[PDB]
């Protein structure tokens, strides 16, 4: 589970 | 002549958001640095990240957090869904940390530049960010607080002194209820109040600061307004003589009540907002009141300190972000001219430095 | 125990 998404530029 | 300075700094709606998301449970304002606005565009929820000092260029990312907080100081935020709370470094695409609770979080904040404070329905929790550490109970929450919406939570600067600020129905009008905890005494005292801070404030002649506590209230008596010593004071010092003063409301505001406080450690003044757009400065010393005047027409429903002009900001339902602050050249001949306060106006000269008291 | 009096004390 991840609440974020960093990999989205 | 004002003895404040109004500043408009945004409107939200000039950047996208919906007013839809300007409210309390999707948009957090932490510090003066950030905001953050939690949308859902199309099928995707996004946290859009407005940086105070660039804020034509808000950053939207994807998300799946009921809730978002930036950090006071830094581009690193906490996210939770449910029991799941993550903090990221965004600039290093890092999960700093994830800590899974036990029972929902109802409301949280950052108290500190490091410490995340957690409130449940049965606890308050803090949660320092360095190290290893995982959160750690405060106190349980007083049973005069069962069914409120949680409000706001604050400390002094020592979390020594922890306050937890509930609102609900009661008679039809909008009670307050907080729950002051002492850390050294493990003593709590249910207090009916709407908006507190704690300020450091030394008094003269004493070595050592004074830890105060500030809450406004309307009671059903009326309008209330309190600066009182917490704890012991340090050894040495003469203790501060508590105050107690009205805060007023005009007859057309009878379902009016204060929603925010931030103290000025700069000027010595309490900065009042109430829920219908009315703006109150109090002298922190004496309490006595310096300015009152409605400001807004939408409800302010969050605020932090603005560090700047070390007064307040806020966000209004409209998307508006707006400061006021101590209008440092006005606020000393409008308090000897207009209110006819020489006294106060020349102790604040004095107090704070000030231009104005040379003729009184 | 309570933390605080928030009413006029003559005796401090």
């Amino acid at each position: 589970e991840t609440l974020l998404d960093l990999d989205f530029d | 002549i004002l003895p404040i300075r109004f500043q408009e700094h945004l409107q939200l709606q000039n950047l996208g958001i919906n007013p839809a998301n300007i409210g309390f449970s999707t948009l957090t304002m932490e510090s003066d640095k950030f905001i953050c606005i939690r949308e859902k565009v199309g099928e995707q929820a996004q946290v859009v990240i407005i940086d105070m000092n660039d804020p034509s260029n808000p950053i939207r990312r994807p998300i799946s957090a009921d809730s978002a907080i930036m950090n006071p100081a830094s581009k690193v935020i906490a996210l939770k869904a449910g029991k799941t709370l993550q903090i990221f470094n965004i600039e290093m695409k890092s999960k700093m940390k994830a800590h899974t609770m036990t029972d929902d979080v109802t409301f949280w904040k950052w108290i500190s530049l490091n410490t995340v404070a957690l409130v449940t329905d049965n606890a308050v929790y803090h949660w320092s960010m360095e190290g290893e550490s995982q959160p750690v109970k405060m106190f349980d929450r007083h049973s005069s607080l069962a069914g409120c919406q949680i409000i706001n939570y604050r400390t002094d600067a020592k979390q020594k002194w922890l306050l937890l600020t509930g609102i609900s129905a009661q008679q039809n009008r909008v009670v307050g209820a907080m729950q002051l905890y002492s850390v050294d005494r493990k003593v709590s005292q249910p207090i009916e109040g709407h908006a507190a801070s704690f300020a450091q404030f030394k008094m003269e002649g004493n070595a050592e600061e004074s830890t105060l506590f500030c809450f406004a209230v309307r009671g059903q008596a009326g309008g209330k307004l309190h600066i009182i010593e917490v704890g012991t004071p340090p050894t040495g010092n003469q203790p501060f003589p508590k105050k107690a003063v009205d805060v007023f409301f005009p007859p057309e505001a009878q379902n009016d009540f204060p929603v925010a406080m931030q103290i000025s450690e700069k000027h010595d003044v309490v900065f009042l907002i109430t829920k219908y757009g009315y703006i109150h400065l109090y002298d922190l010393e004496t309490g006595t009141c310096i300015y009152m005047n409605r400001i807004s027409g939408e409800t302010i429903f969050v605020t932090a300190p603005h560090e700047a002009t070390a007064g307040i900001i806020g966000v209004n339902r409209k998307g508006q972000v707006l400061s006021v602050c101590v209008e440092e050249e006005n606020i000393i001949p409008y308090i000897t001219n207009v209110l006819q306060n020489p006294d106060l106006a020349l102790r604040m000269a004095v107090r704070n430095n000030l231009a104005g008291a040379e003729e009184l």
